[PDB]
C-alpha cells in the first residue's frame, strides 16, 4: 500500500499531497516535492529536521514548520533549527497568513472547536 | 466598588492567569473580577509576583542560546 | 455416526462461542455499572 | 496478596478445633469451621471438598491445607457475589431469570449487532432444566466453566 | 484480552461531560466592616471579596 501510494503520488495531477508519520525520516525513494509542512515532530532531533529538509531539495522549493506559541514546541523548534542555521539556512518567522478569512476553512466556529476537546481528551491512556 | 489594576493581554495569558487563580499558585484568589475575554481586574498589591510568573512562563519555552 | 458426531461437535463449538460472547457482554455491562454507579 | 487480617481469623478458626495444639483438626468438623467464618456450604459441596482434602484417608488436615481451602472458598464466594450482582443487573425486572427480552435489551444497550436467532440459540443453549431460559444456578454453572474472568 | 481492552474504554469515555468544576463563587451574606467596607465569602471555595459600597 505504501509503495503504490508513493508511486501514484508523483505521476497524478488529481492527487499531489500525502501525509507521513515518521516513516520518511530515513533515506527512501520519495519523489521530488516542492512544499514540506511538518507538524508536531520529535522533541529536539536536529537529525530528523535535517533529513526532512533533505527530502525537498534535489526559490524552486520551500518548506514550512508549524508550531504552537506559548508551548514546548517553541523551544523545541528553536533548539532543533540550530543545525540548519549553521548550514546557512535562515528561518523567516510568519505571524499572519494572507487571506486567512478569504475562504472557508475547518474549525470556523467555536462549536466544533470545543467539540474537539472531548475527542482530544478521550485518549485517557491509563 | 472595586479598586485595583486592569490588565489587558491576549486570551492565552488571560486564561493562564485564570488557571493561576484556581491553582492557587500565588497563595490566594487575588484574581477577583474577570470583565472581558481579553481583560482582567487584579488587585495591585502583588503585581510583581504575577510579572515574575509571566516571565518564567515566557522564558521557560524559549531555549536561550546563551 | 461420524456425521452425527461432527454435527454435535459443531453445535458444541457454537455453544462455546456463544458462552464467550455472553461473558464479554456481561463483563462489559458490569464494568459500565461499576463506572457509572449512582 | 490474599489478605492481612482475615488470615488471623482463619488461624483463630483453626485453633478453635485445635485447642490441644496438635497442629491438625478433624475433617468431620470442616462444616462447622466454615460456618464460623461465614461460609454456608451444602452437603454435596461438603462431601466433594472432604473427598479432595482426605484422598489418603488420614482424616486430619494441617494448617496449610486449611488455609489454602479457606482462601479458595473466599475467592469463590466473592466470585459468586459478583456473578449474582451481574445476574441482578441482567435481570433488571427482578424476574429471577435471564429471559430472551433481558438478553436482547442488554445486547442492544451494549451496542452489539447480535441477531435474534443467535439470542434464542444462546437461550436454548443456556437452558439445562428445560424451563426455556437460564436461572441463577445455570448462570453460576456457566460462570464456573467460563473461558476467563 | 487486547480485543476486550480496545472496546472497554469506548463506553467508559462516553458519559462524562463536565470535567471542570463550576468555579462560580456563590458568595453568602455580605459582612459589613468599617468605613462602609463589605466582604463577600464564597461558600464553595472560601474566596473572599472585599469592596466599598456607595
Ligand atoms: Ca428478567
Ligand atoms: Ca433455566
Amino acid at each position: 500500500e505504501r509503495m503504490q501510494i508513493l508511486q501514484n503520488f508523483k505521476h497524478n495531477p488529481k492527487i499531489n499531497t500525502i501525509f507521513i508519520s515518521k516513516v520518511g525520516d530515513t533515506s527512501f525513494d520519495l519523489p521530488e516535492a516542492n512544499v514540506l509542512i511538518q507538524i508536531s515532530s520529535h522533541g529536539g532531533s536536529r537529525r530528523q529536521e535535517a533529513q526532512r529538509l533533505g527530502r525537498v531539495l534535489r526559490y524552486n522549493a520551500f518548506f514550512y514548520s508549524l508550531v504552537s506559541q506559548d508551548t514546548q514546541e517553541m523551544a523545541y523548534s528553536t533548539k532543533r533549527q540550530r543545525f540548519l542555521v549553521d548550514q546557512g539556512y535562515s528561518f523567516k518567522v510568519i505571524t499572519k497568513l494572507a487571506g486567512m478569512e478569504e475562504e472557508d476553512l475547518a474549525f470556523s466556529t467555536k462549536e466544533e472547536q470545543q467539540q474537539l476537546l472531548q475527542k482530544v481528551l478521550a485518549a485517557t491512556d491509563l | 466598588v472595586l479598586k485595583g489594576v486592569l490588565i489587558e493581554c491576549d486570551p492565552a495569558m488571560k486564561q493562564f492567569l485564570l488557571y493561576l487563580d484556581e491553582s492557587n499558585a500565588l497563595g490566594k484568589k487575588f484574581i477577583i473580577q474577570d470583565i472581558d475575554d481579553t481583560h482582567v481586574f487584579v488587585i495591585a498589591e502583588l503585581v510583581n509576583v504575577l510579572q515574575e510568573r509571566v516571565g518564567e512562563l515566557m522564558d521557560q519555552n524559549a531555549f536561550s542560546l546563551t | 455416526a461420524v456425521i452425527e458426531r461432527k454435527e454435535k461437535e459443531k453445535k458444541e463449538k457454537r455453544a462455546l462461542g456463544n458462552w464467550k460472547l455472553l461473558a464479554k457482554g456481561l463483563l462489559i455491562r458490569e464494568r459500565l455499572k461499576r463506572r457509572y454507579g449512582p | 496478596e490474599l489478605t492481612e487480617e482475615q488470615k488471623q481469623e482463619i488461624r483463630e478458626a483453626f485453633d478453635l478445633f485445635d485447642a490441644d495444639g496438635t497442629g491438625t483438626i478433624d475433617v468431620k468438623e470442616l462444616k462447622v469451621a466454615m460456618r464460623a467464618l461465614g461460609f454456608e456450604p451444602k452437603k454435596e459441596e461438603i462431601k466433594k471438598m472432604i473427598s479432595e482434602i482426605d484422598k489418603e484417608g488420614t482424616g486430619k488436615m494441617n494448617f496449610g491445607d486449611f488455609l489454602t481451602v479457606m482462601t479458595q472458598k473466599m475467592s469463590e464466594k466473592d466470585t459468586k457475589e459478583e456473578i449474582l450482582k451481574a445476574f441482578k443487573l441482567f435481570d433488571d425486572d427482578e424476574t429471577g431469570k435471564i429471559s430472551f427480552k433481558n438478553l436482547k435489551r442488554v445486547a442492544k444497550e451494549l451496542g452489539e449487532n447480535l441477531t435474534d436467532e443467535e439470542l434464542q440459540e444462546m437461550i436454548d443453549e443456556a437452558d439445562r432444566d428445560g424451563d426455556g431460559e437460564v436461572s441463577e444456578q445455570e448462570f453460576l454453572r456457566i460462570m464456573k466453566k467460563t473461558s476467563l474472568y | 484480552d487486547k480485543k476486550v481492552k480496545e472496546l472497554r474504554r469506548a463506553v467508559r469515555s462516553s458519559v462524562w461531560k463536565r470535567e471542570t468544576i463550576v468555579h462560580q463563587h456563590e458568595y453568602g451574606p455580605e459582612e459589613n466592616l468599617e468605613d462602609d467596607m463589605y466582604r463577600k465569602t464564597c461558600t464553595m471555595c472560601g474566596h473572599e471579596l472585599t469592596y466599598e459600597k456607595m
